[PDB]
């Protein structure tokens, strides 16, 4: 269930981010810049940690098991033990490979899009000032300074939609 | 290990031109910005200018139009300043510094400096 | 242009003393303060970024805080290698402006 | 693969889930109200019942198995029988926990979004008088009565746009 | 995580697409043709082939195993061998049914949407001329010929604004 | 178990004011609407008004402007009516009723009722 | 705005008889009708909501149907606890209006 | 097997009308288009029109307006040709051809043809 | 209208010879060309669609290429069943137009 942003319309991203996992740039008149998100990066880290709770730690204390190596050959009782241990290892290795496949796919899928919150937040004030932008490169026609971007990242943004001199 | 390698000292004519260098290494050039900071002997540090290594976006300090010019070479991971119409007031130690992207601009890795002296002696 | 001023020209403290250094900005610079030490040979390093957090590799004895216009940097236990000159800068608006500097000495 | 509606922009939701899972809420001159999308709730209950059809009933009818509850120790084979029973349950318990995790995640994912059908239905009638809105509520500028909202619920809407005002 | 296009607003689909999995059907003044987006169908075929690389070919070379076909009864060890073989078969049959279910669900989920790229591509030259179309056929008001559909296929589309119709 | 408990019977002078109560319990107050239904002695049921417990959205009957006023207390899960300019024609039994949201308005749980008498005796 | 009137002022039937009660709306009220159980002591209970489905806990012998303007309520087999008065209510348009009422008695 | 079965030969008056047939089989009729190709003996192949079996989209050659018309019957999977105002120049073999959708128009499956002859003898 | 021409009226080649046949369009017709094989009995078959790819079931010895306005069809090794008349078709703008035709013979 890919969303087609990070491999889609976010072509490379920028590597000068040490403040989280998700970003917010700008091209204000008072110089460009960038800042990482607060709750979305924390949500991604929290679900990674929730994945790692059943992975890192919580290992089942299997104290006494069957002998898994042999020197001589005995036959029926020995190759049954080899068969059950080999089928357990094959089932658990398929389980490990499958688990890595599903939750690596899920990690790629959930760490994708969620731009829609910013899209809808910008939407109502970006309806009459020369319409909108749909990529991850929002042309926010609201002529606003760094405090405006602080309001964009700060989820508290009043909508002073810009009346005239729009749509040519 | 990240380090901003820096050239030796220069001693040029008053009114001449000099081109400094700062070769960045250990990190991808286009990601973090490059900043230059001027420190006169015994005075405070002064911020010169700011440049984007990805596409050469430059903002200059208001006292530094026509005096400092910032360029990069993305192949060898280096940054240059060009000085024009030098005067004895320009004699200082120029530190090339890294930076976070944009207006936030915290210079996480600094440089060793360049003693530039402007005199006719 | 933000004319940004350090409070103390020079201050002296002994080893293990808790030295507190502060600087004031002419306007509200939000939470954009960066502290620079210059060792006497010439090596500059960044200490505080975004006015609260410490740069990686810096010892934990350095600490800066404050908000609005009045900001401070606090050194808990002073050692021999901390003899340097301390500069604070603003980065809220262009251009960046450094402080006046303050040479910390051993009394 | 979350869609960011139910924990996203459906911040509260209302508590009349007595006729359907999904709802249709409105504001009117002639009083507010609430309905339930029979198509969407019937679809979701259909995937839930399809999930339960492999689970509720139709169990694997295994009559005779090895002895699992044990007694005083015998040495060999009993150790192998306990080992194979332990690993069988350990694999089945991991498989049940994994199945619960994937199907609860998939149930949260499929019971999510599907505003896009109503969004694309309403885009034509809000493209010219005002615009859309996605923050919480779904603002619709088409001034009409309970019959027009019924047509919205009926998925039979005629896209009659008031062309008198453009955006103000 | 269904996206609601192949079963949603793509309600019928045309049966002639033999060259590719997806396509860009159109209608022009010079003839209503067809298309095939090689990038999207190539991505789909590549991920199917990647799914089948773990499945079609490259199995596990299990040479010697336990005797599964049996005869007249011998002892409790024969019961243990039958039990471990049956539990392996039940685990692997549950596991294969689960694998088929997850990969068929994931194949249906990924081969679904990713048409938002065409939306955002068409937006900035569709935002002004009679506003925004998204109902499944992009009613593009850019009066053009097969060259513009070729550019849409080529992902080399500029934005020549059609200001003749701004509102109607 | 959901039950809309009410007060006892009350007697006022003509023209006086009385405030009734209906304490909702067993269900979350802000979910279902609160409706009041008046039954005159030997007559038909009449619908007084409707109130949203979430944000106090009120719609009144056309014959009940300035006469009935609906308020809620979300802390104790209760609803009130305010009566003004009372007359002997107003003596009836007032039933508070629950309801589905909005215009659909089927009163799934009813109330016991309080006898209100208006007389000078 | 829609008045509603019960057809029968008062109707009588015996135990086990199939009694049918109906009421008419002055306009089309779609499918919004509500049947109320006015017990003699005073306990009101709602029978039929959205003119077709019955409330939980109400016995299955109570059933109502109809569409448009003419609506009816049918009781298949009467018992001793059913001797009470019926009210039918519209809810399509504000305000809600109840019926005239009809007391069901034992002959 | 995808074969477009076609009718036999006809012989009519000059100026009369004839109706041809082409029964599609082995594939879904509304998927691929129908095209008809006229070949006068000793001459080249000519394209006269195209139809859409889903909803009857009509596109004709410029030289044959009002002279050739295209109809389909979706129940019987049949494509029809009605001809009007016949002349001695019209005598040819009319090939019923399948067609890929729209202006791509590569005719993947062809037909057998009907010998249409116009004469007064 | 695209006046589309096959310059070679007829051509002869022996069995196993590599015969190359070509035709020219009056304008740039992109990459949409159709090669039609008409056997002398009357069966028409299409050979090369979209000027580069071949129809399934056609033997691999047939090959057509070209771009812009000049296009060609190359038969690597001729056989006895390849004796036919060949037509090349454009399809870009309405109407479609076939070539002049060329009857291949055995020398
Ligand atoms: C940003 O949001 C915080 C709380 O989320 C609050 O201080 C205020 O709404 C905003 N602050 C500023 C400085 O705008």
């Amino acid at each position: 269930g890919i969303f087609g942003a990070i491999a889609g319309f976010i072509e490379n991203g920028w590597e000068g981010m040490v403040d989280g996992w998700y970003g917010f740039r700008h091209q204000n008149s008072e110089g460009r810049g960038q800042a990482a998100d607060l709750k979305s990066t924390q949500a991604a880290i929290d679900q990674i940690n929730g994945k790692l709770n059943r992975l890192i730690g919580k290992t089942n204390e299997k104290f006494h098991q069957i002998e898994k190596e042999f020197s001589e050959v005995e036959g029926r009782v020995q190759d049954l033990e080899k068969y059950v241990e080999d089928t357990k290892i094959d089932l658990w290795s398929y389980n490990a490979e499958l688990l890595v496949a599903l939750e690596n796919q899920h990690t790629i899928d959930l760490t994708d899009s969620e731009m829609n919150k910013l899209f809808e937040k910008t939407k109502k004030q970006l309806r009459e000032n020369a319409e909108d932008m749909g990529n991850g490169c929002f042309k926010i026609y609201h002529k606003c300074d760094n405090a405006c971007i602080e309001s964009i990242r700060n989820e508290t943004y009043d909508h002073n939609v810009y009346r005239d001199e729009a749509l040519n | 290990q990240v380090q901003l390698q820096q050239s030796g000292a220069e001693l040029v004519m008053p009114g001449a031109s000099v081109k400094l260098s700062c070769k960045a290494s250990g990190y991808t050039f286009i990601s973090y910005w490059m900043h230059w900071v001027k420190q006169r002997p015994g005075q405070g540090l002064e911020w010169i200018g700011e440049i984007d290594p990805s596409d050469s976006y430059t903002n200059y300090n208001q006292k530094f139009k026509g005096k400092a010019r910032l360029t990069v070479d993305k192949s060898s991971s280096t940054a240059y300043m060009q000085l024009s119409s030098l005067t004895s007031e320009d004699s200082a130690v120029y530190y090339c510094a890294r930076g976070y992207y944009g207006s936030s601009g915290y210079f996480d890795v600094w440089g060793t400096g360049t003693t530039v002296t402007v005199s006719s002696a | 242009d933000i004319q940004m001023t350090q409070t103390t020209s020079s201050l002296s403290a002994s080893l293990g003393d808790r030295v507190t250094i502060s600087c004031r900005a002419s306007q509200d610079i939000s939470n954009y303060l960066n502290w620079c030490q210059q060792k006497p040979d010439g090596t500059i390093k960044l200490l505080i970024y975004y006015t609260s957090r410490l740069h990686s590799g810096v010892p934990s004895r350095f600490s800066g805080s404050g908000s609005g216009t009045d900001y401070s940097l606090t050194i808990s236990n002073l050692e021999q290698e901390d003899i340097a000159t301390y500069f604070c800068q603003q980065s809220n608006v262009l251009p960046r402006t450094f402080g006046g500097g303050t040479k910390l000495e051993i009394k």
